[PDB]
This record gives C-alpha cells, structure tokens and sequence, in this order.
C-alpha cells in the first residue's frame, strides 16, 4: 500500500546478500581444488552463477535506488517559498475576520485573486466551475474552507508531481477551454514541438457527439484512456 | 473592481476606489500590468503629474507587447466624461488574458514533465528492441554452428576440440550470458518506468519475449551437453 515498507523488503534482501556472498566463497574456493583435482566434469559451471549472483546484486541496488527515486517523485511538491507565502498572504487577506475559515464568497474572491477564469454574478444563472471547485475543496457543503482545505487545492493545482490520471483527463479539457477536441496550435503555445509531433503522431482524430469529424479535431479522451487506461 | 482594488491597494502608491476617477492618473493600468509582468516597465520613475504620459506608456505596451487591441486615447480617459463600456471591456480582457496564460504555463509544465519522461522511456525501448533482435539472431546462428557433431579421428584431434570447447566455455559464455542479464535489467527498467508513468501494459511483441530467450537458452545448454557426452565417449575410447 505504501512505498516506505518496500525499503525494508529491499533491506531484507540487503541482509541476505552479504551472508550469501559468504556462501559464494565456500562454493568458489571449493571449485578451486576440484579443478586442480585433475579436471573431470560436474554438469555445471560455477563462474556462470557467479555472474547471475552479481547480476542479482546489481539489479537489487538499482531497484532500491530507483525506489528512493520514485519516493522522491511522489513526495516533492516543487512549490517555491514565494508561491506559498503569496498563498498564505491571500488566505489572510480573504479572511479579514481572522477566524481561520474563509466563506464561500471569500473563497470565490480568493480564487479571483488567484487569477481563475471564473465569470461571476450572472443575472439568475448558475455555473458549474465554482460548484466543482467547492466540491473539490469542501464536498460536505460546510460553507467554510480552512487553511489546509484551500492549501490542498493549491498544492494539487500548483506544480510538479501528479497523483492520478483524472487530473490529466479534465486538464486537457481545460487546455482545450472546455472543447471536446483540441488543435495542434493550442498545444503549441504550451508544449515543445518535439512533444507536439509525438502527440500528433500517436493521438487520433476526434468525433463529436453529432458524429461529424473535423479535419483538425483531435480527441485527448480516447488517447488518455488508451495509454493510461 | 474588487479584484483590481485589492491587487492595487497592496501595490504601492495607487489607490483605486472607482472606475472613473481612480484611473485618470494612468498609474493603475501600469500597476496591474506590472504585477503579472514586472520585466517591461519601470513603474518607480513614473509620476501622476505626467498622467497623460502614464497612460500612453502603459497603453503603448498594451497592444503590441501582450496582444490586446482596442482604440482609445489618453485624452478620452483624461476627460471628465467617463466611458464605462470601454473600461469594462479592458478589465474583462486582461482578466481573461492573464488567467488564460497563467493556466497555460501551469498546464504546459505539467504536460512537459510527463511527455519528457515518456519519450525518454521509449528511446531505450527501441534500444531494447534492437539489442534483443541482435542477441536472438546471434543465438540462433550460433546454435547452428554448435549442432555440428562430425569431425576427424585422432587422440590429438579430439583433445584439440576439447581444448577449443573449453576455451569457448571459459571465455565466451560469461559475456554472452551477460547480455541476457543486461536485457533483463533493461526490461525491469521499463516496468519501473511505466508504473512511475502509470500507463497501460507495454506488451512486448511476439517473437521477442523472455520465455523465448529462456527456451533457446536451455536449448543451447542441452545441445552443449550432449555435445559433451559424445566428446568424452570418443575420448575415453581412443584413450
């Protein structure tokens, strides 16, 4: 379930190898006399299993190092101290009452201060972006967001490591500005043309709900569900 | 208005309370385009008494530097008569523009990280494919050589192929079994790579599998082994 426990398993393997390199000596030295004991045949070659033992040692060391590499992938946010200080200052500015919990209007004002594309105060209309943000922050409809409740959204929105493919799912939707299809030109203001050529080569053409196919329509849903699903 | 007032009240020397008279000095537009992008304008040497300059500075870095075009004058704001629709269009314009390009940069780094990791995996995927093809072709063209079970009749000759086969044992077998371990290391590298990237199964193509390599590799062991049997059978008869 967690990646720290695997360290111990690797450590258990590291507890084996020295003992068994012990054991390798009591094989190989023994071979030293039987090959001096006027050749003969043993159905077997000791040197070969010496390379498989060395291969097991090297793969164990590499697997361990790659496992700390993975735990450094998943446990480094990459958010700068300036960004965290700005988020804390925005949280203090939105919570003028210093109660430790910002209201839904206060959360919307802080999101507007966070440069979020949220149109507000339509004449008797309801939009789903603010509702989805409130559900991601406070799914229980408590009406207040704590310091950590907004900080979790900020950390999941800021940078670097990724928990699940669902954010890729609904973030190519935001990159396509809510459109079900995307273009190469839209992809070429954010991504290197190396990767744009890769994406255009490996991701297919989009089909809308009406069934008509654009020449320039590209579906990220099918591509993501094909590679990551 | 709350957004711009809150963001410009923290910014020094500018107080914005309305959309008509708080904008005449021209410092507020320049402050709001200076927070998101400080690198273009020296805001500190601007003064409100040069207000007609202060707009036409910020208005000149508005269209061409950023990509937002609309036709007004510094005098139009400078007149007492206000234009509500023009300033509303401007504020919604840079609000949408800056939000768009902020989420653009964030999503760009997100996608770039993953796709760089991916393409770094598949180059050495083609490396693994090439080495696997070369190794299996080598295997099947060497087993053909080792099938040959016919040679001359001499004690010196039988001992000479015994010596040659022992040299083929003790020098060549460690590296030509070492590429199998290197291939296994590369395949586990791909496994760890993919569940770091969390995509679907690679599914290496048929004819290139670890089971096929194992089958061929005990096959060459068996062929070696009833090579060895016949070798010492004729050796002990000649002896």
């Amino acid at each position: 379930g967690t990646l720290e426990s695997q360290l111990e398993a690797n450590k258990r393997k590291q507890k084996e190898i020295q003992a068994m390199k012990r054991q390798l000596t009591k094989i190989e030295d023994l071979g030293e006399k039987l090959e001096e004991a006027l050749v003969l045949d043993i159905k077997f070659s000791t040197i070969g299993l010496a390379q498989q033992w060395d291969q097991l040692f090297q793969l164990g060391v590499r697997r361990q190092h790659n496992l700390e590499q993975q735990i450094q992938i998943r446990d480094t946010p990459g958010v700068s101290e300036e960004t965290l200080e700005e988020f804390k200052t925005t949280y203090r500015h939105f919570d003028e009452n210093l109660t430790g919990r910002l209201s839904h209007k206060d959360f919307r004002s802080c999101l507007r201060g966070l440069n979020y594309y949220l149109p507000m105060v339509e004449e008797g209309e309801s939009e789903p972006k603010f509702e989805k943000f409130l559900d991601a922050v406070d799914p229980g409809r408590k009406g207040y967001v704590t310091q950590e409740d907004y900080t979790y959204f900020l950390i999941d929105k800021e940078s670097e490591n990724i928990k699940s493919s669902d954010e890729i799912e609904n973030s190519f939707q935001a990159l396509a500005e809510g459109k079900a299809y995307i273009t190469k030109e839209d992809m070429k203001q954010a991504l290197t043309p190396e990767q744009v050529s890769f994406c255009a080569s490996h991701m297919q053409q989009y089909v809308d709900p009406r069934g008509r196919s654009h020449p320039a329509g590209y579906d990220y849903v099918g591509f993501i569900n094909s590679y990551f699903g | 208005l709350l957004w711009c007032q809150m963001k410009t009240a923290g910014y020094p020397n500018v107080n914005v309370t309305n959309f008509t008279s708080s904008w005449k000095d021209g410092l507020a537009f320049n402050a709001l385009i200076h927070k998101h992008r400080p690198d273009l304008i020296d805001f500190d040497k601007l003064k409100d008494s040069n207000a007609r300059h202060n707009l036409e500075h910020a208005f000149d870095v508005a269209e061409r530097q950023l990509g937002i075009i609309q036709l007004l004058d510094p005098e139009d704001v400078f007149t007492e008569n206000p234009d509500e629709k023009s300033i509303i269009t401007y504020v919604v314009a840079f609000y949408h523009y800056f939000s768009k390009m902020k989420v653009l940069a964030v999503e760009g780094k997100r996608v770039g990280k993953v796709i760089d990791h991916a393409i770094e995996t598949e180059k050495m995927i083609e490396k693994y494919s090439g080495l696997a093809s070369d190794l299996l072709t080598w295997i099947e063209q060497t087993i053909t050589v080792l099938n040959s079970r016919k040679f001359a009749n001499s004690l010196a000759g039988v001992q000479q192929q015994l010596q040659a086969f022992s040299t083929y044992r003790t020098v060549e077998k460690p590296p030509k079994f070492q590429e199998k371990g290197n291939l296994e290391v590369l395949l586990f590298t791909i496994q760890s790579r993919m569940r770091a990237n969390n995509q679907k199964v690679y599914t290496p193509h048929d004819g290139k599998l670890v089971s096929d390599i194992n089958r061929a590799w005990e096959s060459l062991e068996e062929a070696e082994y009833r090579r060895e049997l016949a070798l010492r059978s004729e050796l002990i008869r000649q002896e």
